RNA sequence: GACCGAUAGUGAACCAGUACCGUGAGGGAAAGGUGAAAAGCACCCCGGAAGGGGAGUGAAAGAGAUCCUGAAACCGUGUGCCUACAAGUAGUCAGAGCCCGUUAACGGGUGAUGGCGUGCCUUUUGUAGAAUGAACCGGCGAGUUACGAUCUCGUGCAAGGUU
RNA sequence: UAUCCUUGGGAGUCAGACUGCGAGUGAUAAGAUCCGUAGUCGAAAGGGAAACAGCCCAGACCGCCAGCUAAGGUCCCAAAGU
RNA sequence: AACAGUGGUAGGAGAGCGUUCUAAGGGCUGUGAAGCCAGACCGGAAGGACUGGUGGAGCGCUUAGAAGUGAGAAUGCCGGUA
């Protein structure tokens, strides 16, 4: 027998047309670079989600650095010393959180810097 | 809160919409004025219409002359005209004579 | 057995090899038979001795 | 306040709150505890991968999550070279009570 | 192949032991679906032509030169992506039918009734005579043998005049003894049979 | 009829070998669908009409003469958010603010700002390429069948198998 | 350490490039050509060298707001020792 | 359970998804099917449900078979519109 092409352009043009809401102009209505975008969109999105996690280490290093130069210490020794000083497992993120309980960072920070000599 | 349709009167959508807009949303006893002193191709079939949708309310609902101002209107492409204009080197160009749809919805306030 | 129920043997039955559908299968753009080759045109054999 | 490792990321946790943590072995009505627990807060008793016996930390478990989807897409260009994979990744809500120090 | 034998009216008789070679054979489920496959393609006629770009009424010439204009190389205005038709590798007339040993198809029969057997939906009428060709008779008959579904029945030397009368129904049909085949036996689901032709298919296998 | 269902199926479902093109031989189209019944819009108002608004018929008037359904390109009208010191394959991910509240779920829209980031396909040793193709949207559009051969798999018999 | 041989089914490939080292031809010129040998690209994304296929480090089954590191780097842009 | 592995062009192999008919069994439909339109749902994928609006008569499911069976590109072809 004889197959026509029915539903199913439509049902898959659709759907990637439905993904596709929000970008410029023709790039929302026009399937041909509507698709084209979207998987430029699928490798951004995997490379960027690979990449938050480098980026974010970064913003809690250079967080992590300011707090420890406003207690006049290098972060290099900082961390140098927290690692002499015992398995400090504690790590960036909540480094960081003792930033924004500074105190709690204070008393790291000097713990760090007597053991340090 | 009364509505008339042109339904495809022979006249570019463009053109009309360039004198068209210019009564949008403002009281129609001057609307009607300003719009028949304009000179332009779209006047006098909107100034037409425009009276038919204020006349819409003699053996219609009741509202009144004053107090009474355009809601909302626009206009709306009907279906075009194919022509072939003969052209130079035998090339035969095509040329679209456009059709419009001119919509006027008015409410009183 | 009645018919609503049918079951073929085990390995007497292959699915056929639609060529030259999409990528995901294999066999896409150029259908399975490589690049630009007289083998790879219509009729682009060659006399089998 | 305390520091729980969990999953091989520690998070930060109070007392009261609810975390979205890796999903446990435990079942999702019955409370679940942390033994590797660091830097108490408070009077924030805090060694060196610490000892601190009797600090573990009680926590009720009520969900066996599944996150939202994130469609996974690969193409290198002009290879016609495709590959989409959809995926979940399953967690587990906690709540938490009873810090211990 | 002990069936209890059935009258008219659904009394019983003494049962009627049946041949252990034909009734008896354990069935063999791939053989059954071949045979079923075989003529459930042989009944399928596969007439369907489709006009092939070389019959279109039309074609023929060269719709403008190759070089020197801007669209693109093109043959003739009957053509495969060409609108007005064409088609390339459509449905050809064409035999969907082919051939099977007779070792196999007889195997095949046999294991379907045996299979019949042991599922019980065998019911044995010997001596099927009804004096006139009107239906309500064979549908009492029917009713009071207590069979609801679709059946067939077989009987060789009455079908002159049961024939006509079994024919109403679109379910059901007569067969003779010797017409037995795979798709009417195991579709029916219930298969009514009589001793004569009982003992004329037992002799035919 | 395990043939097509109006770009299919005859070129031709329709006044088709017509219209149209060619001096002539010849070539050769497009174009189906109101409703069950025309019961197809009495009557009123605007207007020269067309066209509309009402009233009426119907189960439907968005059903009113390409009149079943009416996708997309394209074009309009209101708006929630943002925009006049910013250059950006136009994304992605972080991200404050604002608006909304859902197939309730670690929600939805918009996104000031930051980081990274030169389309798709073909052909190439090599393409963001200043190599090629695509204005866009929709439809159609390329490995099948016959007869043999071979191999694998699976079946029935097996020194026999088979028409 | 586990990959080797035989047979059978089914292919594509016969335009390669660059960087090392060992040669030709060339003017021991070429991002030149032609060989042997090793790697990479080809067909391999990630980090470095500003951007970059062949240079250096290193192989992407996915997810994580985890840690340690190779090349390279730590005044700032721009992460780390003025 | 443990161990190991999981870049990839030509290619080769294995699993599948979907469409139209056809039989078998089951049922869905004016108390609104097909189709269309919109949603923040489900699966690893091709895709598949659910709820609204339109629509005003046909269509899923189960298992098997047979295919005119899957479009983004061919200065493709036709229609429509920039």
């Amino acid at each position: 027998p004889r197959v026509k092409g029915g539903t199913v352009t439509r049902k898959r043009r659709k759907k990637v047309l439905k993904l596709a809401k929000g970008y410029f102009g023709s790039k929302h209505t026009l399937y041909k670079v509507a698709n084209q975008q979207v998987m430029k969109s699928g490798n951004y999105a995997f490379r960027d989600r690979r990449q938050k996690k480098r980026d974010f280490r970064k913003l809690w290093i250079t967080r992590i650095n300011a707090a420890a130069r406003m207690n006049g210490l290098s972060y290099s020794r900082l961390m140098h010393g927290l690692k002499l000083s015992g398995i400090e497992v504690n790590r960036k993120m909540l480094a960081d959180l003792a930033v924004n309980d500074l105190t709690a960072f204070n008393q790291l920070a000097d713990a760090a810097k007597a053991q340090l000599n | 809160q009364a509505k008339a349709v042109a339904r495809t009167v022979r006249i570019a959508p463009r053109k009309a919409r360039l004198v068209m807009d210019l009564i949008r949303g403002k009281q129609v006893g001057e609307a009607v004025s300003i719009l028949n002193l304009t000179p332009r191709a779209a006047s006098p079939i909107i100034e037409k219409v425009l009276k038919s949708a204020i006349a819409n309310a003699e053996h219609n609902y009741e509202m009144d002359a004053n107090n009474l101002v355009i809601s909302q209107a626009f206009v709306d492409e009907g279906p075009t005209l194919k022509r072939f204009r003969p052209r130079a080197m035998g090339r035969a160009s095509q040329i679209n004579k456009r059709t419009s749809h001119i919509t006027i919805v008015v409410s009183e306030k | 057995m009645k018919l609503h129920e049918l079951k073929p043997s085990e390995g007497s039955r292959k699915t056929r090899n639609r060529v030259g559908r999409g990528i995901g299968s294999g066999n896409g753009k150029t259908a399975g038979k490589g690049h630009k080759g007289q083998n790879a045109r219509s009729g682009g054999g060659v006399r089998p001795g | 306040y305390a520091i729980i490792k969990t999953g091989g990321k520690q998070i930060k946790v109070e007392e009261g709150q609810t975390v979205y943590i890796e999903k446990l072995a435990a079942e999702a009505g019955e409370t679940v505890t942390f033994e590797d627990v660091l830097f108490v807060g408070g009077d924030n008793v805090k060694v060196g991968n610490p000892t601190v016996e009797g600090a573990t930390v009680t926590a009720k478990v009520e969900k066996q999550g599944r996150a939202k989807k994130i469609t996974v897409f690969r193409y290198k260009p002009k290879k016609n070279v495709h590959k989409k994979q959809g995926h979940r990744q399953p967690y587990t809500k906690v709540t938490i009570e009873k810090i211990n120090a | 192949p002990k069936v209890a034998l059935y009258n008219q009216n659904g009394s019983t008789a003494g049962d009627i032991e049946l041949n252990a070679s034909v009734f008896g054979i354990e069935p063999n489920e791939s053989v059954v679906f071949d045979a079923i496959l075989m003529q459930r393609a042989s009944l399928r006629q596969g007439t369907h032509k489709v006009k092939n770009r070389s019959e279109v009424r039309g074609g023929g010439r060269k719709p403008w030169r190759q070089k020197g204009t801007g669209r693109a190389r093109q043959g003739s205005i009957r053509s495969p992506q060409w609108r007005g038709g064409g088609v390339v590798f459509g449905p050809t007339p064409r035999s969907y039918s082919y051939k099977l040993p007779k070792k196999v198809r007889r195997l095949a029969i046999k294991s379907v009734l045996s299979s019949k057997v042991i599922d019980n939906n065998i019911i044995v009428l010997e001596d099927l005579t009804l004096d006139t060709a009107k239906t309500k008779e064979m549908a009492a008959i029917l009713k009071g043998l207590s069979v609801e579904k679709k059946a067939l029945i077989v009987t060789a030397d009455a079908n002159e005049a049961v024939a006509l009368s079994a024919r109403n129904i679109p379910g059901v049909t007569v067969v003779e003894a010797n017409g037995i085949n795979v798709l009417d036996v195991v579709n029916h689901e219930k298969l009514l049979i009589t001793k004569a032709a009982v003992e004329k298919v037992e002799e035919v296998l």
